[PDB]
């Protein structure tokens, strides 16, 4: 009974796999801070919901600072970040 | 189209002046195909505007302010004045006494020899003047009364140590054929028609080019000097000397 009360309280937010995807937090000048992406490694590129790059350089405990590679007003609070599983490379 | 910030107004509100102006400027350079004019005054204020808003905010330190580049701050203000397929914008910096294409300084001693505009001959540079671009006549042309300029400069000086004799008649004609390029610099103005009473004309480059290459050339050296002034064609110049000659 417990049990299924803490699974309907989970089920009453929706489900996010943390680890690869990221909620962006504030976006800004170029400088997204994001919820999320656990799995992240230091200067690994990332994805944007409107298909701009990016680049982890601050992982922080609580957020991840992503420098945006093009224009930041395609970028919302609360879009969706993928990291690319790469170090930046060209 | 006029767009005011006052000095009483918040950092904010000046910051963005500017670009009320040039989004006055891009819709008539977009939507209309034509080559327009933004005046700023100043960048400077533009830049202080920019500082105390990044002051304000906090985050960037007072050390830093509104660099050219940085599309935040000014790249993309800087980008949006450039000529592309459809019009122009081109940019005027009034600067009351860092990256600009050209530059015309006015002087207080220009108007004080009676020439209208009162635009520094020598002073003015331009990053333009390549025979790559203008052309070769345009730039030989334009080299050609600078040195005449500077060598007049350095004859008056010679004059006025020790007499108006020196190396002949040739120091005489250069003088003269000097004289006379500074009186053609000299125009009317059409804003100023009511206020100095001479009627503006406007010149076409052709016509500067071919009037300046005569009085290079000395096509036009039995020309008195007067006639040369405040004058805007050639033809004019040529007009005004029969005039002069049949008067006197």
């Amino acid at each position: 009974i417990s049990a299924v009360l803490e699974e309907k309280i989970l089920g009453a937010a929706p489900k996010e796999n943390l680890e690869e995807t990221g909620r962006v937090l504030s976006i800004g000048d170029g400088i997204a801070r994001v919820y999320g992406l656990k799995n992240i490694q230091a200067e690994e590129m990332v994805e944007f919901s409107s298909g701009l790059k990016g680049m982890a350089l601050n992982l922080e405990p609580d957020n991840v600072g992503i420098v945006v590679f093009g224009n930041d007003k395609h970028i919302k609070e609360g879009d969706i970040v993928k990291r690319t599983g790469a170090i930046v490379d060209v | 189209a006029l767009v005011y910030g006052q000095m009483n107004e918040p950092p904010g509100a000046r910051a963005r002046v500017a670009l009320t102006g040039l989004t006055v400027a891009e819709y008539f350079r977009d939507q209309e195909g034509q080559d327009v004019l933004l005046f700023i005054d100043n960048i400077f204020r533009f830049t202080q505007a920019g500082s105390e808003v990044s002051a304000l905010l906090g985050r960037i330190p007072s050390a830093v302010g509104y660099q050219p580049t940085l599309a935040t701050d000014m790249g993309t203000m800087q980008e949006r004045i450039t000529t592309t397929k459809k019009g122009s914008i081109t940019s005027v910096q009034a600067i009351y006494v860092a990256h600009l294409d050209a530059t015309t300084v006015l002087s207080r001693a220009i108007a004080e020899l009676g020439i209208y505009p009162a635009v520094d001959p020598l002073d003015s540079t331009s990053r333009i003047l390549d025979p790559n671009i203008i052309g070769e006549e345009h730039y030989n042309i334009a080299r050609g009364v600078q040195k005449i300029l500077q060598d007049y400069k350095s004859l008056q000086d010679i004059i006025a140590i020790l007499g108006m004799d020196e190396l002949s008649e040739e120091d005489k004609l250069i003088v003269s054929r000097a004289r006379k390029i500074q009186r053609f610099l000299s125009q009317p103005f059409q804003v100023a028609e009511v206020f100095t009473g001479h009627a503006g004309k406007l010149v076409p480059i052709k016509d500067t080019i071919k009037g300046f290459k005569m009085i290079l050339n000395g096509e036009l050296d039995h020309l008195p000097e007067v006639a040369f002034y405040m004058v805007g064609p050639i033809e004019e110049v040529v007009a005004k000397a029969e005039k002069i000659a049949e008067s006197q």
